[PDB]
Formats: C-alpha cells, structure tokens, sequence
C-alpha cells in the first residue's frame, strides 16, 4: 500500500501569499499518477490536478502541480478568498488507489483571546429531570484551545462534549461550545459550577463560574 | 455535461447492510471507471473500489473485499455500492467519482455526486427539545438544541435577519446516540431590554420546528 | 493497473 504523507496538515497564510503543499509517497507513484483535489466545508471534492502536473480547464492558472517519484508538490501562486480549504492528494499509479490525509491551508491572522460566557441550566430543562451547563469561548485565533469544567472544584471526565466552527469568513477567528451534562438529582448536589479556559491570547487560564 | 447524483441519506442498524445509488448523465457511461470514496466525519477521503461496467470489472481496497459490492447498470446508467455487516465507524458521507477526460480518460476524478450520509445507529427518530440560553458592552445569548435523531438540524435567527455574530455549532454525539447542537449570537447589552431574539430550529424527520424567544 | 484500463478501451475503440 502506498502511503502519501501530507505535512504540515494545517498552514496559516494571507490572502496574496504563496503557498506550496507538500506530498511525499511511500514508494515511487508509478507513471506519476498523482492528483490534488481541494474540498470546501460542507461540499464535494474538486480535481485541481491530475497526472502530477495536468490541470484540467476551468480550474484557475494560480494553481500548478510538479515533482514525481515520491516527491510531489502543489503551488498556489496567490492565494485568493476562495483558495483558503483542505487540499487532498491521491495516487491512483496501482489499483489500489489512497489518499493523503490533507492539508487545511487557513487564514493566518493577530493572536485574539476568546471570550468565555457560562450559562446555567434553564428552568425548563430543569423541569425534565436534566440539567444541561454550556460554555461559550467566542472569537479566538488560533484554533487550539482548552475547557476544564470544575464542579465545586472537582475536574470533571466523561460527562461533557464540544465542538467547534468553521474558520469565519469575515473576521478569521473560531468558536467554541462546550455542554456539560448532569442529571437534575446530580446538579443539586453541588454549588459552584466553572468552566476554565487555557489559550495562547491568555497569559494565565480564565474561569466563568456560577452558583446554583 | 457529466452529472452524477446519488441517492438519499440512510439510517442502517449495525450489522445490515446498505446500498447507495449514482445515476450519471451525459457522457459514456460503460467505458469510463467509476469509484466510490467515502468520509467520516471530521477525516478525510478515503478511496473504497470502483467499477469499469463494461467489462464488469471491480476493483475494490483491501480493507473493504469481503464486504463490499459494487455494481453497474448499463440500461439506466446507474452505479450501486453495497456495503455489509455495518458498524458505527462506517457512518460517512459515500461519494461517487467518476474519472475525467483530457474523450481520452484521465483517471483522476473529475466528476462527483452530492454525497449521501449513511448513519449507523440503533437509535429512533426524536425530535429535540430546544431550551434557551439566556444573556446574563457585549452579551451571548443563544439555544441548545438537545437529544435528537438523526441529523441535521438548521437553525437560523430571527427568521435569518439576524446573521452578523451568530454561530451554530457542529452537532455532538452523545452516550444515548442522540446529538445536541447549540447555537449563539453575541449582541449589544443595550439591545437586550427592547429587541427581540428567536432561535428558529427546523428538524424536519421529527416535524420539529420551534421558534424560541429567548430573553433576559 | 485497473486505473489504466478505460485508457486501453478508449484506444482500442477508436481505430
């Protein structure tokens, strides 16, 4: 099986930059049967490249592909608006064909501190024998952030899930939301309800808290 | 000229198995290979096998021979994948790709259907109770989204007037099987004593469509 | 080479 190494798997460039992507082959890619594909959100992948060099027409000309054997490259001369998603590379030079695991080429921009926000269960929730605590890190760059949720003061395992957005469109920062979840007869064992929050733009962790 | 479209999303038990349709339009449809490559969410693309109909020809990964089948009807220009003995870590968006030409074909794929989610689960149609977030120069209010099956869930605000701020998070997946999503906006702390904010949450399997006045 | 094949059929049903 050939394996294709895309690294690094994220890079963080300006509108107007360069960019070239890297694909290494565990072994020769016979006849340089080699494709880049870029995916966006929520949408199918689209062929760039084929043949290790061959761009199909109505792809853009600030795209281009070279190298061969094990060592192959993608170019965006000029990166645009549109330009900034995940590039995938494939091999397809043996009948089993396999896939990098790509690269997601973002937008670089200044360091920002998230915004932390808690919030308590509603009443009506409470009504239904849950209880559900939620916290909001709003607008950071870069992606990487931490939540510790501390229940009068005990880290907490196995009881909360997050998830992130998109990169925005506009403004180039990401979002966070974290749930914690208790049953009721659970929550009101307990008073201090905190979620603490660990990222670059902060020099020590933030806590939101409440008391129940 | 050459589209591809496949079939519509599938919940499937763990353990069945599912079959998932392309029927293509334009072009040749018996000379020109067609692949099935699939994505988990959150992971990349990963190639299955493929079918030349012509010569019935399938070529299928390794990991995949011995529960896959793919299939090719030269009378209605469609390609079937079928997959078997499913598991959770199959749930995926399944694409069909369909080579290009310089015609001369090229191999790499050009053409690819919309997609089709398959989603493993044992799990029934629920609908979400949607509860709110209430705001406490900047506040954040929003709606959880809670406990329901399967996806999707669309959210807007305000009948979608209100977008500037507003972030819907990617659904979880919780130990019942059944996700929660939220969804926030951050407005001015001024605005909170006289403009009005509804989470309009649209959850069409269940007929679930709650508009949510959440308030201070 | 499966991913070679259609390249043959196009060649073989030209001429």
């Amino acid at each position: 099986e050939i394996v294709l190494t895309q690294s690094p798997g994220t890079q963080s460039l300006s509108p107007g930059e360069r960019a070239t992507l890297s694909c290494r082959a565990s072994q020769s890619v016979g006849n340089n049967k080699l494709a880049w594909y870029q995916q966006r959100p929520g949408q199918a992948p689209r062929l760039l490249i084929y043949g290790a060099s061959s761009r199909p027409s109505g792809v853009a000309d600030r795209f281009s592909g070279s190298g061969s054997g094990t060592d192959f490259t993608l170019t965006i001369s000029r990166l645009e608006p549109e330009d900034f998603a995940v590039y995938y590379c494939q091999q397809y030079g043996q009948s089993l064909s396999t896939f990098g695991q790509g690269t997601k080429v973002e937008v670089k921009r200044t360091v920002a501190a998230p915004s932390v926000f808690i919030f308590p269960p509603s009443d009506e929730q409470l009504k239904s024998g849950t209880a559900s605590v939620v916290c909001l890190l709003n607008n950071f760059y870069p992606r990487e952030a931490k939540v510790q949720w501390k229940v009068d003061n005990a880290l907490q395992s196995g009881n909360s899930q997050e998830s992130v957005t998109e990169q925005d469109s506009k403004d180039s920062t990401y979002s966070l939301s974290s749930t914690l979840t208790l049953s009721k007869a659970d929550y009101e064992k307990h008073k201090v309800y905190a979620c603490e929050v660990t990222h670059q733009g902060l020099s020590s962790p933030v806590t939101k808290s409440f008391n129940r | 000229q050459v589209q591809l479209v496949q079939s519509g999303a599938e919940v499937k038990r763990p353990g069945s198995s599912v079959t998932v349709s392309c029927k293509a339009s334009g072009g040749s449809f018996s000379t020109y290979a067609l692949s099935w490559v699939r994505q988990a969410p959150g992971r990349g693309l990963e190639w299955m096998g493929g079918v030349i109909p012509l010569l019935t020809i399938t070529n299928y990964a390794p990991r995949f021979q011995g529960r896959i089948t793919i299939t090719a009807d030269r009378s209605t220009s469609t390609a079937y994948l079928e997959l078997n003995s499913l598991r959770p870590e199959d749930t995926a968006v399944y694409y069909c790709a369909r080579e290009g030409t310089t015609g001369k074909p090229i191999g790499a794929f050009a053409h690819w259907g919309q997609g089709t989610l398959v989603t493993v689960s044992s799990a029934s149609t629920k609908g979400p109770s949607v509860f709110p977030l209430a705001p406490s120069g900047t506040a954040a209010l929003g709606c959880l989204v809670k406990d329901y099956f399967p996806e999707p869930v669309t959210v807007s605000w305000n009948s979608g007037a209100l977008t500037s701020g507003v972030h819907t998070f990617p659904a979880v997946l919780q130990s019942s099987g059944l996700y929660s999503l939220s969804s926030v906006v951050t407005v001015p702390s001024s605005s909170l004593g006289t403009q009005t904010y509804i989470c309009n949450v649209n959850h069409k399997p269940s007929n679930t469509k709650v508009d949510k006045k959440v308030e201070p | 080479n499966w991913f070679d094949i259609t390249n043959w059929l196009w060649y073989i049903k030209k001429k």
